[PDB]
């Protein structure tokens, strides 16, 4: 580590979910080799899984670029500008399906230590405690060992 | 009628306009060959810009030691201000307080110190009272003090500055020294100068007097910050040159009947010629004594 | 020299990262980068928001006047067909007008006791350049915006956002657009205290005027609490009393600050904008 | 070896627009392989940091150390170069922006010990680097006042949050 | 009658079980400070021919006396008033995370 | 409580001054009470890293 890494507070993008839910993932870019053992899973994912995913997530634009590559990758871009590149090297279709759905559900905020597991903009309904919250008032606001009619 | 704050703004605006007008006279860059005729760095030639470059810029070409110590300049043998633009090609020499004969430098320091007192007193009094600056008498430095002739408001005829009031004047002067303000100089025709000091009758008389002495009817104007005054001779570059500055006393000059002219007196020493606390006190005493212009 | 390629290649990628960090390249538009298809990006923009935008109208919303001028200059100098591009000026006017009146109706219904000056200041904050530009950037509006300068100038970005609202108004009508205003603009005041959005000076003066309109007596300031008065860190609570009845109480490091805070607390209560007020209702109308 | 310092003078900036404030000139100069220790040279380089060109020359002139003369020559060369090649107007209008010493390429020599042991003595060399900037010396940051201290302390108290709670 | 706690501070608490006995209801309205228990706001606070002068009340004090004045004024020890070195200064995060 | 953020923070963490009479009281019982107040252990906002101690005056 906590001391060796950054941290942030629990947050959302544009108060997502308050009025309506917006999927933060907007773009997925796949790089797949036509030939290449490491791209076998990615090629199979494109044949039988990408089309169904695209229909399920119309908000996300999916670019599939087939070109020579040793390490196939998926670049996920979010509405808040976050860019997250993942490797699908030698991953099976099920593993790629899991990773892609995981990217779809993430908000794009940095995956770093979150200080509190809760966030509220209105912590108090009855008034935040202060030293006088539970102190009684005194007649004429006299202090300890103070004399009225000085 | 213009109030105090309004009068200064009008004076500065007219001063600024004439300053711009003189610059426009030479639209293009023009080069003047200024030759150094001083004891040190002999044979140096400065190819400065006409009507923009000043003696200080020539000092900046040589060294910082020239900038710090050059109180005055001798342009073609005539006392010149450090920040006064050089009109033409000429010979230049730099004067310091510790020169063998610093007579011209001593006069410039005395004039500039007197002018600094005019600014303090003019702004020190309450708005209700009216302060009129008659002139700054030319007193030899061997007189013990520099003075300024001021005609105070009629309501203050009985009033006499107390010891505490004098200390207040010095604090204002020291505040001027802390501001470290350059002494700007403008040589304007009598017509232009008269317009700036129309409100004050004493200045108009002085302006016409000095203008008559010169055949071209040109009067030297000097400004400290927002304070404009008429001066007879060059002034030191900055107010920060002063280190010990005091307003010793105020004396009423007879005949009081026509008008009550009060001679505000002071004494000052520059940073270069600092005096010891004990010696400074002795100089302070004799400054309090009234000075008679001769 | 050690034989091998993988380590050298990996270190080359390492050095390139430092070459980037040492000299971060000048940011460019997303449309210039790879994997960009404008028509697909426009379609996803609507579906992502669950709105049935008219593609023809939505595309016009992103066309800014500055872009049309810059394109013409490029075409002319590089002499090469008439361009009939319609700018978003007309759409942004309709969107700005609807947003101002739609937000006004929303706030007036929620806060009936809020003065018109207060309602206007809230509508100015919600439609302000700060709030709108923040919302537009996080909704991919800037990525689809056609402008001469990148990053899109705040003014251009705000104009494009309301132009999109204008396109939605024509496409789906006023009722649908209002729910869009509520979900993305009304939410922006979540957590914000009234006077953070509406900036006022001399709250005590405003309080006295509002009490007069209500016929209440002028407020009297009294010291409810006090601690460490003769120290660098004192605490004061000042209570405002009308006919000897407390209406508000506020803390402060000085009596003057506490008195001013008490006035702000009273104004929040009078305008029904207290910290513990009923939250905004986002439940689907039913 | 590395010689980046020499290349800094070769940077060319785009012509400034009229609105932009005049950019101060920067002159980079150094002397390689000085016969002196960087440790001893560091004190001389430190002394003139932030001084004006004239003030630095004055202090070095009356310094007894051997490095002072070497640095003074480098400063005079940099001053002449500034006006001549870098379009600096006034030679005095320069101050020491950066002044540091660096380890040179040293020579190892066979040396001896009083009991017949064999030793290696290094003949030390160093580099002196200077950067001159056009303009007057930046005023030294003033001392932190009591008012500044109080403002900082009160700011710290005001930034306190309720820790480890909702 | 009987109160579990005094009711002269914070709020007046009324505890009541529901008829079914499965819920506890607490009525706790705020207790407004009585006008009598308050003090009036403290009211704040010649040949002057010359103008009033805004004399600078900024006096130089050495580090030791200055720290002693600060420590007494805020009731702290002297240590916090001394500076720390560059290593700790640069370590501090100048863009810390902020929660509401 | 509808306070402004800065005033609310000031009130919560404000220092209180307490008076204690020591006549015919054992020092330890006085010390025990003063200890709690000097540390801020009597506040629900107490945290060691928060400098939430109070002033204690014993006569």
């Amino acid at each position: 580590t906590a001391r060796g890494t950054p941290s942030r507070f629990l947050a959302s993008v544009l108060h997502n979910g308050l009025g309506r839910y917006v999927q933060q993932l907007q773009r997925l870019s796949f790089s797949v080799s036509r030939d290449g053992a490491s791209s076998r899973g990615a090629r199979e994912f494109v044949e039988r899984e990408v089309i169904d995913f695209a229909r399920r997530n119309p908000g996300v634009v999916i670019y599939v670029n087939s070109r020579p590559c040793c390490v196939p990758r998926v670049v996920a871009e979010y509405l808040n500008g976050a860019v997250r590149e993942e490797s699908i090297h030698c991953k099976s279709v099920e593993e790629i399906s899991t990773l892609v759905q995981k990217l779809a559900d993430q908000s794009g905020l940095d995956v770093i230590r979150i200080r509190k597991p809760f966030h509220t903009d209105n912590p108090s309904i009855q008034g935040q405690w202060h030293p006088f919250t539970n102190k009684p008032t005194t007649f004429r606001g006299l202090r300890p060992r103070e004399v009225q009619d000085p | 009628q213009l109030s105090p704050t309004e009068l200064t703004e009008m004076r500065n605006d007219l001063f600024n306009k004439e300053k711009a007008r003189q610059l426009s006279l030479t639209p293009r860059t023009e080069k003047i060959e200024v030759k150094h005729v001083g004891k040190t760095d002999p044979g140096t030639v400065f190819v400065m810009n006409k009507n923009i470059s000043t003696p200080y810029s020539c000092a900046m070409h040589l060294s910082e030691w020239y900038c710090r110590k050059s109180i005055l300049a001798l342009v073609d043998g005539q006392p010149w201000d450090m920040y006064k633009p050089l009109t033409k090609s000429c010979e230049i020499k730099f004067l310091t307080f510790k020169d063998c004969d610093p007579g011209e430098v001593n006069k410039a320091y005395w004039r500039s110190c007197a002018m600094m007192m005019g600014c303090v007193i003019e702004r020190a009094f309450k708005d209700e009272y009216m302060v009129n600056l008659v002139r700054a008498p030319e007193v030899p430095v061997i007189s013990g003090a520099f003075c300024y002739d001021v005609v105070l408001d009629s309501k203050l005829d009985e009033w006499m500055p107390t010891k505490e009031n004098l200390r207040s004047f010095t604090k204002d002067a020291h505040a001027l020294i802390y501001k470290d303000l350059p002494f700007e100089t403008l040589e304007v025709e009598a017509k232009v100068a008269l317009e700036i000091f129309q409100h004050s009758k004493y200045k108009v008389d002085f302006i016409e007097e000095k203008a008559s002495q010169n055949p071209e009817r040109i009067v030297k104007l000097h400004r400290i910050g927002d304070f404009i005054d008429v001066s007879e001779g060059p002034l030191i570059p900055r107010t920060s040159i002063c280190f010990q500055y005091e307003v010793s006393a105020v004396h009423n000059l007879q005949p009081t009947q026509p008008s009550l002219i009060r001679r505000f007196q002071g004494v000052s020493l520059p940073v270069h010629l600092r005096a010891h606390f004990t010696i400074w006190d002795k100089l302070l005493e004799r400054s309090r004594k009234m000075v008679t212009e001769d | 020299v050690k034989k091998g390629f993988r380590a050298a290649f990996r270190f080359q990628k390492e050095l390139e990262r430092q070459r980037l960090l040492r000299c971060p390249p000048p940011p460019v538009r997303r449309s210039e980068k790879p994997n960009w298809d404008y028509h697909a990006e426009i379609q996803a923009f609507g579906h992502r928001l669950q709105e049935n935008f008219s593609l023809d109208l939505l595309k016009t919303a992103f066309v800014n006047s500055c872009y049309i001028k810059s394109e013409e200059a490029k075409r002319q100098q590089l002499g090469i067909v008439l361009l009939n591009l319609k700018s978003n000026q007309e759409l942004s006017e309709q969107g700005t007008s609807f947003s101002q009146t739609c937000l006004t109706q929303f706030l007036e219904d929620e806060y009936p006791d809020m003065p018109t000056e207060g309602i206007k200041n809230l509508v100015d904050f919600l439609t302000g350049e700060e709030v709108v530009c923040h919302v537009a950037r996080n909704l991919a509006v800037e990525q689809l915006t056609l402008s001469e300068e990148f990053p899109v100038p705040p003014a251009v970005l705000q104009q494009t956002f309301f132009a999109v609202i204008g396109a939605l108004l024509q496409s789906s009508g006023p009722e649908r657009t209002a729910l869009f205003i509520r979900d993305f603009l009304i939410t922006q005041m979540t957590g914000k205290e009234l006077f953070e959005m509406w900036k006022i000076i001399n709250p005590m003066g405003l309080l006295v005027e509002e009490l007069k309109k209500r016929n209440v007596s002028a407020p009297e300031s009294r010291l409810t609490r006090q601690s460490g008065g003769t120290t660098a860190l004192p605490l004061y609570f000042v209570g405002l009393y009308c006919d000897k009845k407390l209406i508000a109480e506020g803390p402060g490091e000085t009596v003057l600050v506490a008195e001013e805070e008490a006035a702000r607390v009273a104004l929040r209560k009078l305008y029904g904008f207290t910290e513990n007020r009923r939250p905004w209702n986002y439940s689907k109308p039913k | 070896i590395s010689r980046k310092w020499e290349k800094k003078n070769k940077i060319v900036y785009p012509p400034q627009l009229p609105g932009e404030p005049r950019r101060p000139a920067e002159i980079y100069h150094c002397r390689r392989q000085i016969k002196y220790s960087k440790d001893k040279m560091w004190y001389l380089a430190k002394l003139i940091r932030g001084m004006s060109i004239d003030q630095a020359l004055a202090q070095l002139e009356f310094n007894d150390k051997k490095g002072a003369k070497i640095i003074k020559e480098v400063l005079l060369e940099a001053q002449d170069m500034a006006v001549r090649d870098h379009n600096v107007e006034f030679r005095s209008n320069l101050y020491i922006a950066e002044s540091t010493s660096g380890r040179g390429q040293c020579l190892k020599r066979i040396r001896y010990h009083g009991r017949g042991r064999f030793g290696i003595m290094e003949k030390v060399y160093c580099h002196y680097f200077v950067k001159l900037v056009e303009g007057p010396p930046p005023p030294p940051e003033p001392p932190k006042t009591a008012v500044a201290h109080a403002k900082e302390y009160i700011q710290q108290l005001r930034s306190r949050t309720i820790v480890h709670t909702l | 009658t009987y109160s579990p706690l005094p009711d002269d501070y914070n709020c007046n608490v009324e505890l009541a079980l529901t008829s079914d006995g499965r819920t506890i209801v607490c009525y706790h309205p705020s207790v407004d400070i009585p006008y009598e228990h308050t003090k009036p706001i403290p009211r704040p606070d010649h040949d002057q021919v010359l103008k009033t002068r805004l004399e600078e009340k900024v006096e130089h004090l050495e580090e030791g006396p200055m720290i002693e004045q600060l420590s007494k004024m805020f009731f702290t020890t002297k240590h916090r008033w001394y500076p720390h070195g560059r290593y700790h200064r640069c370590r501090k995060n100048l863009n810390p995370p902020k929660d509401r | 409580s509808s306070f402004s953020r800065a005033p609310q923070q000031w009130a919560t963490f404000a220092r209180i001054w307490y008076l204690l009479d020591g006549k015919m009281q054992p020092p330890g019982k006085l010390a025990a009470m003063a200890s709690i107040r000097l540390q801020g252990l009597h506040k629900p906002v107490y945290h060691a890293l928060s400098d939430c101690g109070d002033h204690v005056v014993i006569m």
